């Protein structure tokens, strides 16, 4: 009735935690090949702690329509990585070497400014 | 009160930070990562240069709209050092050449500039005042370039008795002649090396700890009239140290010894260029000078700094360097252990 | 002699010599390049000038940024700045290059192409007409006139 | 006549609203409103699952021949449990006529595709995509096509600022393009210019 | 007029100037600042007062169409004289 | 109504293929396109000699901007802000406050050429004929900050084109 | 202009001058606006 919905690909979560694995593998497996191909300056051991701490941000969703869009539009991303649609400055948007260490805690956010 | 200048915003390229810095000597290599750093927060950057204008274009986009102020300066000339340092906060100086030209010589450039600078800052009422010496300044030392570099270091201590003094050893970049200069010896074929490089060991910093420290060194209040020395976390010997450059490379590596005479007549030829010459006396000692260690001079983790190790950006400095795109590793030199 | 005269006359051939012979390198991106194409026109004939219709980077000398520089192109143009040999000199033309113009609040635009590039002369207009587009390329020959190349060297 | 106002066209009004109803009429499994404009145009609200079957009809009926799709768009409506409102518009070169087809859907609900119809519904749909995140399922390619690459967010939505999360800048410490949070030296300034006085009485909606 | 500050940077015609000690200043180094010589307050002061014999007088600036809004200026009060909003132009009556 | 761009039958006659092989062998065709480049060698050159020579103009061209006087003196912008509210890229700025003599004048009148995009609005918009757009054209520059103009800098190109500025709405304000 | 003189007034540039960037006169942008907050000055003379 009210909780009635289309689907987008998985009706359960157990169908869609299927299709984050797949996602996964297919992300840990090309990380070699992408810092080989654009010449990046990470190692290999740094690409694939980045692919995990992206696939542990979203590990609290429950709904799996939300859970497949997350999917679609990982392999969307990956598509762009293997085809090198990207380029060097677009991988390394990932790891912001540019910007500095904003502080976390009361005191140093007290004294910068006013922001919480 | 006419200081202190509020710093307003999110530390951003439109921000404030409240640094009003004039940066001698920013158009070489230490002050283009200098300007960076500051303006990447919001400073205001005067930058006094000596070269064509062509030459500073490098620095433009380094900082928001009209925060980079460019200045004509003579380094005999006290009145130019007047204007550009007058409205400043702090004052940091990098002037220094590797060679000694016509109408500069290391005196000149280590000594007498430094001096003057540094007297027209404190007529000028600048508070903070940074100035560059080198690990290995002794006077006792067989490199005149390490000798005038003591006696402008004292020089500057008693004219700025605040003055902050950083000390840093040999130091590896993009645009550095430390690993570039172990990489174009492949031109004349071996790699000459005194004893072999066994008798010396060199403790490389990278340009980007050195920049943050400088940066610390200015907010930092307790960093007033306190020398320091920037070194990286790794002793090496010089043969392994050169053997490693030539294997990121992937170039044919052909060391033979050479008697420190020998060494010193090729440098003597080099030095006839009357361009910037390739190898000089001076850099044969200073690149044979085994770095000092100094235990009693606070370091880079007391800026807050963590050392970058010489393996994580050698490939990024000696890639072009290389005869190949995507060859297809290299072992690091062994380190001398500490202690 | 002096040394001084010698060297003093030897900057002004190689500045001669180089505002002579510029050869352009035209980033057409969007309405601007019309206004560009116009410069070389009969009417105007920027070929006349020395100024050759067009090049490719590696045997172009000046760069003229001329439209609207998106977040999706900028990468690009600064690869093919950096490929440039040197001496290498960028002309800004109209709003959109210069500080972002209509689009300065957009999402997706680069405000200003001296974000990227280092730039030499601002022609300002939406578009510049193709005589101030003409006047821009004018005074950077007389910037390049003024260079002191050789005098800076002799006094090192 | 008045020089001012623009003429009435009643004989154009009267024949939209009887295909109108022919319309309705023939699929009234998925037709859930159906309305004439004042300047003569027709629009048909449908339910997301009648996209292919309408638009089908409307394409291969003999009293219909609308074989162009000359525009196919979205509109964002926060106040709406289906805040994204999908517009087919298309034209009869045989009767000379233009249709409106309407319908809803919201972040995950998804549309079909209607490139079977249209082949032109190809990347006006990686458009809709792109710009406010509605998924057409059975799609050939699907992907970003006016954005930069790795932009995250789906910039016409109403609730995405104008000037971005990010902006580009060149880095010489690092020697390429880098992204930082946007910083503006001037704010874009805001200007509430609605009168407070009703304009237009014929549109006043209930107390 | 145009006058200058005691550190020798010139006022500009709303009252700016930079401090002593501002850092601001660096700007101006080796090049200018530059303020308008023609102060508008001191220009409109040497107009003189014209003489009406009515109580009320229009000003359209001069020039017809060229000008400003045509405003009507009030001139019973005979302790001051009337003021255009728009240009600046006084008006006096004629003794009543 | 229509026409047909190239809905043709060549002839099949003997006399009609022989002309087609001495074209396709004898390249007469491609001789006739070299006629055509010769006769334009031939013709006066369309060139204007810059920067001696200069391109026509209209009263109604828009250049630069500058901010206009009445004959005594006086200003005529009164902070009114029009100007600010219809610019469609947000190029002005301005700030104001009674003056010394408690008149309506501005503060800070700012012009972002940068930001502008040439149009016309505010001189439009202005009801004292205040701001205009001048017929400069050749006004640029070596740096991005000398392209942030503000209020002194605009009295400057007032008071250095008023000679010109007023010639041309003279000419166009009867079209206005 | 011998034909049709332009109208003269008084504060109309006497001196035309031309493009003058790149050089000592150029002009350089600034806020026309004076201080909007004034901070507290502390007494000068000690308390106790
Ligand atoms: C290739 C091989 C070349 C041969 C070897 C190199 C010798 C080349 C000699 C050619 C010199 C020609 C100089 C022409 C200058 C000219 O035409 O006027 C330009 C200008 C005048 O023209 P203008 O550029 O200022 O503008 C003209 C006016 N408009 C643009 C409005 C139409 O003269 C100069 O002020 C510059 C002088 C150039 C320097 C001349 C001295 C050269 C001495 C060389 C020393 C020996 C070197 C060894
Ligand atoms: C076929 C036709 C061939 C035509 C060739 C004719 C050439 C005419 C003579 C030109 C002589 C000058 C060419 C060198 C100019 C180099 C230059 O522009 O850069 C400035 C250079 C660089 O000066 P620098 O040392 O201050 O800058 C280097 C450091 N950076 C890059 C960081 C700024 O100056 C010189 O190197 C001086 C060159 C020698 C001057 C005396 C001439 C002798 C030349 C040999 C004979
Ligand atoms: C100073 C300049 C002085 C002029 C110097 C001669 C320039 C010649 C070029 C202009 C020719 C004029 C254009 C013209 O009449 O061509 C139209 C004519 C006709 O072109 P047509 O294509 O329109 O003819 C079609 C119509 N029928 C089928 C009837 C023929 O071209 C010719 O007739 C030229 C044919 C002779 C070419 C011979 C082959 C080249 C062999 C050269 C020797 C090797
Ligand atoms: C035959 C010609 C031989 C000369 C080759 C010179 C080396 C190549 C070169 O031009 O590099 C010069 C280099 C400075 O320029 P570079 O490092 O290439 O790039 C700077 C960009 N900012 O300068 C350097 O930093 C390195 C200079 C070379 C040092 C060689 C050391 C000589 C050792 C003795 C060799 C045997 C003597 C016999
Ligand atoms: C000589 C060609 C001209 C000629 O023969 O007289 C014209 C005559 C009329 O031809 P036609 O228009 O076709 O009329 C008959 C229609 N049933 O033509 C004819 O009746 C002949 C019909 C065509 C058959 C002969 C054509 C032979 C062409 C072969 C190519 C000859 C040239 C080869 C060498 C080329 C060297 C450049
Ligand atoms: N590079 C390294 O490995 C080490 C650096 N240092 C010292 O720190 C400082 C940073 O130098 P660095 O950037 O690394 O190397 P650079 O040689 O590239 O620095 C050159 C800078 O100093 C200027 N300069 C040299 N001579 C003069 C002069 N007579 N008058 C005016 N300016 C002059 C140069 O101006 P211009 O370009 O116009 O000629 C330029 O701005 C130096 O003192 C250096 O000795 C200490 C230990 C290691
Ligand atoms: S500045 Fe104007 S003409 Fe030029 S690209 Fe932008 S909008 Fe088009
Ligand atoms: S011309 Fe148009 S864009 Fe430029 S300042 Fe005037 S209103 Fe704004
Ligand atoms: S519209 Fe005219 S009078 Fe009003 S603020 Fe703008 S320039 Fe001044
Ligand atoms: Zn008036």
């Amino acid at each position: 009735a009210s909780t009635s919905v289309k689907p987008i690909f998985s009706r359960d979560m157990n169908e869609a935690k299927r299709r984050v694995r797949e996602l996964y593998r297919a992300w840990y497996r090309e990380v070699p090949n992408t810092v080989h191909l654009f010449q990046l300056d990470i190692s290999v051991k740094q690409g694939r702690d980045k692919v995990r701490e992206m696939f542990k941000k979203n590990a609290h969703i429950t709904d799996p329509r939300v859970v497949d869009l997350l999917v679609i539009k990982g392999k969307m991303e990956l598509e762009e990585t293997i085809k090198v649609w990207k380029q060097r400055t677009h991988v390394m948007r990932f790891f912001h070497e540019t910007e500095a260490p904003r502080p976390k805690d009361f005191l140093s956010k007290f004294y910068v400014g006013h922001d919480p | 009160l006419h200081h202190a200048v509020i710093p307003h915003g999110k530390g951003g390229r439109s921000s404030v930070s409240g640094i009003v810095a004039t940066v001698f000597g920013a158009t070489g290599f230490l002050g283009r990562y200098v300007v960076n750093h500051l303006g990447r927060m919001g400073s205001q950057v005067i930058v006094p240069h000596r070269c064509e204008p062509y030459d500073t274009m490098h620095l433009r986009p380094m900082g928001d709209l009209g925060q980079i102020i460019f200045m004509d300066w003579n380094g005999r000339d006290k009145d130019s050092i007047r204007r550009a340092v007058e409205h400043s906060s702090v004052v940091i100086n990098l002037v220094g050449r590797e060679w000694e030209t016509q109408n500069f010589d290391f005196e000149d450039v280590f000594v007498k500039i430094p001096q003057a600078i540094a007297q027209v800052s404190k007529e000028a009422g600048v508070e903070k005042f940074i100035h560059i010496s080198h690990l290995n300044a002794d006077i006792k030392s067989s490199s005149k370039y390490l000798r005038s570099k003591a006696v402008g270091e004292k020089e500057v201590r008693e004219t700025f008795p605040e003055a902050t003094i950083i000390k840093p050893a040999e130091i590896f970049g993009r645009e550095d002649r430390f690993l570039n200069y172990f990489a174009n010896i492949r031109w004349f074929g071996g790699v000459p090396l005194i004893s072999l490089g066994k008798k010396t060991v060199k403790q490389p910093v990278y340009i980007v700890d050195v920049t943050k420290g400088i940066i610390n060194a200015i907010k930092d209040p307790d960093a007033r009239g306190k020398t320091f020395a920037f070194v990286g976390p790794s002793r090496y010997l010089l043969f392994d140290l050169v053997q490693y450059v030539f294997a990121v490379a992937h170039r044919p590596f052909l060391p033979y010894p050479l008697p420190h005479f020998a060494y010193r007549w090729i440098g003597r030829l080099f030095e006839i260029s009357p361009f910037e010459p390739w190898t000089t006396r001076d850099k044969v000692e200073r690149i044979h000078t085994t770095d000092k260690i100094l235990p009693h001079l606070p370091g880079l983790e007391d800026l807050g700094v963590e050392a970058t190790p010489l393996e994580l950006k050698a490939i990024e400095v000696l890639r072009r360097h290389r005869t190949y795109r995507w060859l297809s590793d290299v072992q690091p030199a062994k380190t001398i252990p500490t202690s | 002699s002096r040394g001084e005269y010698v060297v003093a006359k030897l900057d002004d051939l190689i500045n001669w010599a180089r505002r002579s012979s510029l050869w352009p390198m035209t980033f057409g991106l969007a309405c601007c390049a019309v206004e560009m194409m116009h410069m070389a026109a009969p009417r105007y004939d920027m070929d006349r000038f020395g100024v050759v219709f067009r090049a490719s980077p590696r045997q172009s000398d000046v760069m003229i940024v001329a439209g609207t520089l998106t977040n999706k192109m900028a990468p690009a143009l600064r690869k093919v700045y950096d490929q440039m040999p040197e001496p290498r000199y960028v002309v800004s033309m109209g709003s959109c290059a210069n500080g972002g113009g209509y689009y300065h609040y957009s999402y997706s635009v680069v405000r200003g192409c001296d974000r990227i590039v280092p730039v030499d002369i601002y022609v300002p207009g939406c578009p510049p007409t193709a005589e101030a587009l003409l006047y821009g390329i004018l005074q950077l020959q007389k910037k390049i006139k003024r260079e002191k190349r050789l005098r800076i060297w002799y006094r090192r | 006549t008045r020089p001012t106002v623009r003429p009435r066209n009643d004989v154009a009004h009267k024949q939209l609203s009887a295909f109108g109803e022919y319309v309705a009429e023939i699929l009234p499994k998925y037709v859930q409103q159906v309305q004439v404009s004042c300047f003569n145009e027709l629009e048909i609200c449908i339910h997301p699952d009648g996209v292919i079957p309408v638009l089908t009809f409307l394409r291969d009926h003999s009293n219909a021949q609308f074989k162009s799709l000359a525009d196919l768009t979205a509109v964002d409506i926060p106040t709406r449990q289906n805040r994204f409102e999908i517009v087919y518009n298309l034209l009869s070169l045989r009767f000379n006529s233009r249709i409106r087809v309407k319908t809803y859907t919201d972040e995950l609900t998804p549309i079909e595709s209607s490139v079977p119809v249209y082949k032109a519904a190809n990347w006006y749909e990686r458009e809709i995509w792109d710009m406010f995140g509605v998924f057409f399922a059975n799609h050939p390619d699907l992907r970003r096509i006016l954005t930069d690459y790795g932009f995250e967010g789906h910039p016409f939505r109403k609730d995405f600022p104008l000037s971005g999360y990010v902006e580009l800048r060149y880095d010489d410490e690092v020697k390429r393009v880098v992204a930082e949070p946007v910083e503006l030296a001037q704010e874009f300034r805001k200007f509430d210019l609605n009168s407070p006085w009703e304009a237009f009485p014929a549109y006043r909606q209930p107390p | 007029g145009v006058r200058t500050s005691p550190t020798g940077e010139k006022v500009t015609h709303t009252g700016q100037v930079y401090d002593d000690g501002d850092y601001r200043k660096v700007r101006f180094v080796g090049r200018q600042k530059e303020v308008n010589e023609n102060f508008a307050i001191d220009l409109i002061a040497e107009q003189p007062v014209s003489q009406v014999g009515s109580r009320v007088i229009s000003c359209d600036g001069g020039g017809g169409a060229l000008g400003h809004p045509r405003v009507y200026i009030n001139l019973d009060k005979e302790t001051k004289t009337g003021t255009c909003g728009y240009c600046g132009l006084q008006f006096r009556q004629q003794h009543h | 109504t229509y026409k047909y761009v190239n809905l043709r039958e060549p002839s099949m006659d003997m006399k009609s293929v022989t002309d087609r092989a001495a074209q396709t062998l004898l390249w007469t065709e491609l001789i006739r396109g070299l006629g055509m480049t010769l006769s334009y060698l031939f013709r006066e050159p369309a060139t204007i000699n810059y920067p001696f020579e200069k391109g026509p103009l209209s009263p109604r061209f828009r250049g630069e901007h500058a901010l206009r006087r009445y004959p005594s003196g006086e200003e005529r912008c009164i902070a009114c802000k029009l100007c600010e509210a219809v610019c469609p890229a947000q190029a002005i700025t301005i700030e104001a406050e009674p003056r010394a003599d408690g008149s309506r004048r501005t503060t800070r009148y700012d012009i972002d050429m940068t930001k502008c995009i040439y149009c016309g609005f505010c001189q439009e918009a202005c009801p004292v004929d205040a701001i205009v757009e001048g017929p400069n054209f050749e006004f640029s520059t070596e740096t991005h900050e000398e392209l942030l103009y503000n209020k002194e800098k605009l009295l400057n190109n007032g008071d250095k084109w008023e000679a010109e500025i007023a010639a041309n709405i003279q000419a166009d304000y009867l079209y206005r | 202009p011998t034909v049709k003189p332009p109208t003269a007034r008084k504060f109309i540039w006497t001196n035309h001058k031309f493009n003058l960037s790149g050089t000592p006169q150029q002009y350089v942008p600034y806020s026309t606006t004076r201080k909007k907050i004034q901070e507290w000055v502390p007494p000068s003379t000690p308390y106790k």
